[PDB]
């Protein structure tokens, strides 16, 4: 029985383990997501600021 | 005095195999509890391979 409950409550942490680690890399790629469209909308107010900045 | 130690015979060898069938009755059930605990050890013995195994 020790070994039975023993593995048991270490399979529950586990399924709970993946249960989280799968969205880990969720919450990762939509953190590149954001980064990726701010640095082009950083380039393109770059760019409008220059064009602005004629006189 | 022959019929007298004639009866002293007869009961004595009565109450002797009384005693001795009752031993008997004795070994009847002390075998079978052997078998018992024979077969008890080995299911027993054996749960605990399994338990081994499974550990």
């Amino acid at each position: 029985e020790d070994s039975d409950r023993k593995y048991e409550e270490v399979a529950r942490k586990l399924v709970i383990l993946e249960g989280e680690l799968e969205r880990s890399e969720e919450r990762a790629e939509v953190a590149e997501s954001k980064c990726g469209d701010l640095e082009e909308e950083l380039k393109i107010v770059t760019n409008n600021l220059k064009s602005l900045e004629a006189q | 005095r022959a019929q007298e130690r004639l009866a002293t015979a007869l009961q004595k060898l009565e109450e002797a195999e009384k005693a001795a069938d009752e031993s008997e009755r004795g070994m009847k059930v002390i075998e079978n509890r052997a078998m018992k605990d024979e077969e008890k050890m080995e299911l027993q013995e054996m749960q605990l391979k399994e338990a081994k195994h499974i550990a």
